RNA sequence: UAAUUGCGAUAACGAACGAGACCUUAACCUACUAAAUAGUGGUGCUAGCAUUUGCUGGUUAUCCACUUCUUAGAGGGACUAUCGGUUUCAAGCCGAUGGAAGUUUGAGGCAAUAACAGGUCUGUGAUGCCCUUAGACGUUCUGGGCCGCACGCGCGCUACACUGACGGAGCCAGCGAGUCUAACCUUGGCCGAGAGGUCUUGGUAAUCUUGUGAAACUCCGUCGUGCUGGGGAUAGAGCAUUGUAAUUAUUGCUCUUCAACGAGGAAUUCCUAGUAAGCGCAAGUCAUCAGCUUGCGUUGAUUACGUCCCUGCCCUUUGUACACACC
């Protein structure tokens, strides 16, 4: 499976949270953006991360999301 | 066809037959269809192959077994019983020796021919243990197109395997001969019978 | 266009090249060969009989035309197979180190083959020249 | 000559398992309480900076059936 | 001997107390319009053409 | 190689050394129905015989037959090694033999009763019906006599 | 790499759990052409616990 | 011990009058013609090469192909 | 010694094949106990008293 | 010196390095003719590329392959991987691009992996089996 | 969902251990830093065949240049991306395109709380108590024994042949390991049918053994369905190696002797992709001995991509007079 476990999950929440303005529908950037406006202690769960609040913020354009 | 040669050579047939058409050992794959509504899909032919050996990835993934080259897939199910265990090499040259030997008896392409038996041995439907409550009956179902090829396949492979067995006839004649007698059923061939058997006790339940 | 051992698969090179040996003369055969094995990982002598020992003898010219140098030890494991150890699993064993040592001796008192600095045997400048030649002309049987 | 030893005092035993170790073997030879001694043994360690430390105490005392006692404070992880 | 021909359209599920039987229902292609659902004994998708033996008996759950 | 012909000149079955043997073998194997010959023994009497090994039992002229047993009763003089031979150092007049057909039942007896007339081991393990080659006996053959 | 294959257990009992330790060995080296002082300057100094340095000379 | 293994001058006029129609010439068919056994026959498949009746189509060991000459 | 050894009678295959085969020689595992694992049979108890003062 | 680009091929291990540079339409693997290089019964593995890129083509190129590694069938499809692939790394930087397209469309197509590696590989056996994933045999009693 | 993995529902809100993360290994870098202990192109010196320039080799430094292949440091890469289906348009799941890679990327290491009278005092100079302690249950030395054989059970090896056996011929791996106060890994040359011997030799090792020229496998033959040349148990006779010692036969070679077994009752094991199965190798053990194991690569499938029917477990609900907890 391919669930997102919470840290992943929670983290792109606090992130889409408090920087709407810079972030993108790109996880390329996005990613970067991740490295300047956060730390984290791994390439991968960076990713994980990024992609994830990619998609978060690919879905909040077409309406609002929960929490 | 246009020669064309360079430093190291490339054999006059080679260059001849392959260049224009894209065809098998030395056989056609236009023409050859088919015969039976669905298997189409379900059965190979087009994309065109020089010999049946592939690296092929047609495991991960549900269907896509269905693509590899019909030819081949029956190859692949030649070689088993332990003692042959993998050897595609052993296997498809039987193939290429079956394939000459079928066209050399009734003409056809060769690889037509294996089209034919193919569609020709698989049950249209069967059976299937049922719950029932202990003492559990037999109910009728009709079977998958998929597995409609696959049995055929393992079919026509076993029945000529055990011919082959114990005797002077080699694996590719009994093969050859297996297909040829499948091609339009004729109720010798190991694979016909147990289809028609099959059957049999299939319409024995509804 | 000119022509290479290379050039020729080895069951056309070897065939001809054993056939030639054969047609010759020249040689040196042991004497032991008709009776001998090839190797304590085999069940029964070559069945080639008058001749076999011109078959390995071309087989070994061929080989060490193809490098640089090789000796005993190496043609005895390279000519060595599976031994059935009856009821116990198959190991590889080497093959006979005198068949070899002696083709070795003879295609060299033949000049086929020179013994060689740095260890071995290697091919010989007049091997070099033969091999090319029958080589050339096993082509030339597909003319 | 060609061996040379230098003895050199730890910074902190309190962050050091086999320090601690060597501390309740002691304290339970000198036979205080095995609670007394596991349970300050955590409240020095942890007062010594630790983010975490956990004692487990295995074996028999004066009953005759075996035992066994966690002993813990504060945060550990346990995987990886 | 009537054969009869079946267009497999969307996978209902797996019946069978094993497991290996998929209820499906089809659609003819010699005159559409009447659909009935089948028992199958191999692997299917939506799409695939099956030969009833016997155009009419339709099948339920299976022990 | 060749397509022969012959007239009646081949007999099928022909006997040699107290037994018999088949016409339509190949002559090399033909000759292994002989006990005490097996098939490295057969094939090198059968090239020492300049006879052609192509050939059946039953095509064999009479002299080149006559002509192979006698190789096979005296295969030191008609240069055969002796590391080839069943009784090299006949632990008696210490000569070289190759036991033959009705002799190789009679050489096994004489051994294994020097064994048992000497009270050794593995002569007592004979007569005992058992293995000797010091095998586990616990689990492997158990059918058996 | 240096493997080592063991049972766990130390006595029979159980499903035979096998564990392989390993330790890796890592070894470099650098030539110089450098004059006699320079040579025992680098190989006194910049040493370290843990890493072997070997010094050698020689054409051959 | 059941009849293959020669060459009855009777049979060689067999194996030159019989040959034709067989629309398959291998290794199995002869055996099959309630004669010859393998090897003698192997040897036969080579000698009706020498001329007529059969080309090669297929080449090698274990198998071989041959059909009525046009 | 050696030659009673062969002398002897009663004994080799023969003799031993002759005989049937003791049941003893199919038995079970015999377990005998494994259903009182958990009752302990020294038939002391240690008392709150002495395990209060261990721990 | 000449224009020419250096490849290769990989599968399972047995890696095929091929050299192509401007030349004759010379085409030898390992030191011999492409003509050769049984097994032989997937000769037209080989062949395959040639074939199904024109016939031509190789007449302003030389090649040669180098195998090692690998074994008797994993040589063969890793010396076409590399030969493919080298004809198409020549047209990358000498010819044009168009016609490079044109080339690893076709190779595409068809392919038997020809321009990219297959990914596959051993897994490793783990103890209480002689296999990956075989366990050895049991009995409870 | 592989997961108390998440969505959602919601008197809960928001967190930590364990799962995840993490680490190791196998996959991708013509991007970065290099290499006579790795290798390529050119150049000399040079052999062979052609000759019209060519083709194929030789040469631990005769020179120049490079880093594609090899090696290992630092980075980069993937996040189930884009798109499209399906879904409480939620977590997700499915399909297509692309990609080294899209089953937790594949395989491992790590691994909470708790339980068992599981196993180990025969690993320990870990250990309580008990036993014994000079005619010893200490220890050592000589010899035997763990191998004993009417028979029951388990793991295995080899086979019942023609997809084969045999014989010649092609001829391709990866993980490993190797000698100092020593006799380890062994090339080459001779002698020997073989096993082996002998003379020298390289290596404390990406340098030498070793391209570990491994085995299945590939080709051309021979045999032809006959317990046959399938099979190789048992047994005789001879040679040789390890060792102080080989008898109760350490192992190896040779001739001979040539069994059962013609695919296996009831039952039962393992397994989903470079996997199963076939095939050999290195390592552990080791003076000598692998039919065992730990790993490794070679050849390479058929069939699911499901369900709760069997079996095993987990979860709620529910009963209890059990709590030393159904022993
Ligand atoms: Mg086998
Ligand atoms: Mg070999
Ligand atoms: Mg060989
Ligand atoms: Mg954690
Ligand atoms: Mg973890
Ligand atoms: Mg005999
Ligand atoms: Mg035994
Ligand atoms: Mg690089
Ligand atoms: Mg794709
Ligand atoms: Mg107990
Ligand atoms: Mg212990
Ligand atoms: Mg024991
Ligand atoms: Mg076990
Ligand atoms: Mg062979
Ligand atoms: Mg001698
Ligand atoms: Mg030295
Ligand atoms: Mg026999
Ligand atoms: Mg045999
Ligand atoms: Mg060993
Ligand atoms: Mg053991
Ligand atoms: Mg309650």
């Amino acid at each position: 499976g391919r669930v997102r476990t919470k840290t992943v999950k929670r983290a792109s929440k606090a992130l889409i949270e408090r920087y709407y303005p810079k972030l993108t529908l790109d996880f390329q950037t996005n990613k970067r953006l991740c490295d300047e406006i956060a730390t984290i202690q791994s390439k991968r769960l960076r990713n994980k991360i990024a992609g994830y609040t990619t998609h978060l913020m690919k879905r909040i354009q077409k309406g609002p999301v929960r929490g | 066809f246009t020669p064309v040669v360079l430093a190291t050579p490339i054999p006059e047939e080679v260059q001849q037959a392959q260049t224009e058409i894209k065809l098998f050992n030395k056989w056609s794959f236009e023409e050859v269809e088919v015969k039976d509504a669905s298997l189409v899909d379900y059965v190979q032919v087009r994309q065109p192959i020089f010999v049946a050996h592939t690296a092929g990835r047609y495991a991960n993934k549900r269907f896509r077994k269905a693509q590899c080259p019909i030819i081949e897939r029956l190859t692949n199910s030649l070689m088993m019983n332990g003692r042959n265990n993998g050897k595609k090499l052993k296997a498809v040259r039987i193939i290429k020796h079956t394939l000459d030997i079928i066209n050399v008896l009734t003409d056809q392409n060769p690889i037509q021919v294996v089209v034919d038996a193919i569609t020709n041995t698989g049950p249209r439907e069967d059976t299937t243990r049922v719950g029932g409550g202990g003492a559990a009956r037999r109910q009728a179902v009709d079977v998958s197109p998929l597995r409609r090829v696959n049995q055929a396949i393992a079919l026509l492979t076993i029945g000529a395997r055990e011919a082959a067995f114990r005797n002077i006839k080699t694996i590719a004649e009994t093969l050859a001969e297996e297909l040829i007698n499948a091609a339009k059923g004729s109720s010798t061939s190991y694979a016909i019978k147990k289809k028609d058997e099959l059957e049999r006790v299939a319409k024995s339940n509804r | 266009p000119g022509v290479s051992v290379r050039d020729v698969a080895a069951q056309d090179f070897i065939n001809a090249y054993a056939s030639f040996l054969q047609r010759q003369g020249k040689l040196e055969v042991p004497g032991y060969v008709d009776i001998v094995k090839t190797s304590s990982g085999n069940e029964m002598p070559p069945q080639d009989a008058e001749g076999w020992f011109y078959k390995r003898a071309a087989s070994v010219a061929r080989h060490i035309y193809m490098r640089k140098q090789v000796g005993v030890g190496k043609l005895n494991k390279l000519y060595g197979g599976a031994k059935s150890r009856g009821v116990r699993p198959y190991k590889h064993i080497d093959a006979s180190g005198s068949i070899n040592r002696k083709v070795l001796q003879a295609l060299e008192k033949i000049g086929i083959v020179e013994i060689s600095p740095k260890g071995g045997r290697r091919i010989s400048e007049n091997g070099q020249r033969d091999l090319d030649r029958i080589a050339a002309q096993t082509l030339e049987e597909d003319e | 000559g060609t061996i040379v030893l230098y003895a050199e005092r730890v910074q902190d035993r309190g962050l050091s398992a086999v320090a601690q170790a060597e501390s309740m073997k002691f304290k339970l030879l000198n036979g205080l309480a095995i609670r007394r001694a596991a349970y300050g043994v955590v409240r020095y360690v942890m007062e010594s900076g630790a983010k975490g430390c956990e004692v487990v105490v295995s074996g028999k005392l004066r009953a005759a059936r075996a035992k066994a006692m966690k002993f813990a404070d504060g945060f550990l992880i346990h995987s990886g | 001997t009537p054969v009869t021909l079946a267009k497999v359209i969307k996978v209902l599920g797996r019946t069978g107390s094993r497991g290996g039987v998929t209820q499906v229902r089809v659609e003819f292609l010699e005159d559409t319009s009447r659909t009935i659902v089948r028992n199958v004994k191999g692997p299917v998708r939506e799409n695939d053409i099956l030969v009833l033996m016997e155009s009419e008996r339709e099948a339920r759950r299976l022990r | 190689s060749l397509v022969v012909q012959e007239q009646g000149s081949f007999q099928h079955i022909l006997r040699l050394l107290n037994t018999n043997v088949d016409g339509n073998i190949k002559i090399v194997y033909a000759l292994t129905t002989i006990k005490g010959v097996g098939r490295r023994y057969s094939n090198l009497v059968c090239k020492k015989a300049d006879v052609d090994l192509h050939k059946r039992a039953g095509e064999l002229t009479q002299e080149e037959l006559e002509r192979i047993v006698q190789i096979m009763q005296n295969p030191t003089h008609y240069k055969i090694p002796a590391w080839f031979l069943n009784r090299q150092n006949d632990i008696t007049d210490g000569k070289d033999y190759h036991t033959l057909a009705n002799n190789v039942e009679s050489k096994l007896r004489d051994d294994l009763e020097r064994l048992k007339k000497i009270r050794a081991h593995r002569g007592i393990r004979h007569f005992w019906g058992l293995r000797v080659r010091g095998q586990h006996t616990k689990t492997t053959g158990r059918r058996r006599a | 790499v240096l493997k080592i294959s063991t049972r766990k257990t130390p006595n029979g009992e159980g499903s035979k759990t096998w564990e392989t330790y390993e330790m890796r060995i890592h070894k470099r080296y650098i030539d110089l052409e450098a004059p006699v002082q320079i040579v025992k300057r680098i190989t006194q100094i910049t040493i370290e616990p843990g890493v072997d340095v070997e010094v050698v000379v020689a054409s051959n | 011990a059941q009849h293959a293994v020669i060459l009855d001058q009777e049979k060689y006029d067999r194996i030159l009058k019989e040959v034709p129609t067989y629309r398959y010439v291998s290794v199995s068919v002869l055996v099959d013609r309630l004669k010859i056994g393998g090897s003698l026959a192997r040897i036969a498949l080579r000698h009706l090469e020498k001329e007529g009746i059969i080309k090669p189509i297929s080449k090698h060991s274990k198998q071989a192909i041959y059909t009525r000459a046009t | 010694g050696n030659e009673g050894a062969i002398r002897d009678k009663t004994a080799g295959r023969r003799n031993n094949r002759s005989k049937d085969v003791t049941d003893s020689a199919t038995t079970k595992k015999s377990n005998t106990r494994r259903a009182t694992d958990r009752h302990s049979r020294t038939g002391k108890t240690d008392t709150k008293k002495k395990v209060n003062q261990g721990w | 010196a000449v224009p020419s680009v250096q490849t290769f091929g990989k599968k399972k291990s047995a890696t095929a390095v091929a050299h192509v540079k401007a030349g004759k339409g010379l085409i030898k693997v390992n030191g011999s003719p492409i003509t050769l290089v049984e097994p032989e019964i997937l000769r037209f593995k080989v062949y395959e590329p040639l074939l199904l890129v024109g016939l031509d083509k190789f007449s302003n190129i030389d090649i040669r392959v180098r195998v090692t590694g690998g074994g008797h069938v994993s040589q063969v499809y890793a010396i076409r991987q590399a030969i493919a692939k080298g004809l198409v790394a020549y047209h990358q930087k000498y010819v044009d691009e168009q016609s490079k397209n044109e080339l690893k469309k076709a190779f595409t197509s068809y392919d038997r992996t020809l321009l990219i590696a297959d990914s596959r590989r051993p897994e490793p056996k783990k103890f209480g089996g002689k296999g990956a994933r075989s366990r050895f045999q049991k009995s409870y009693r």
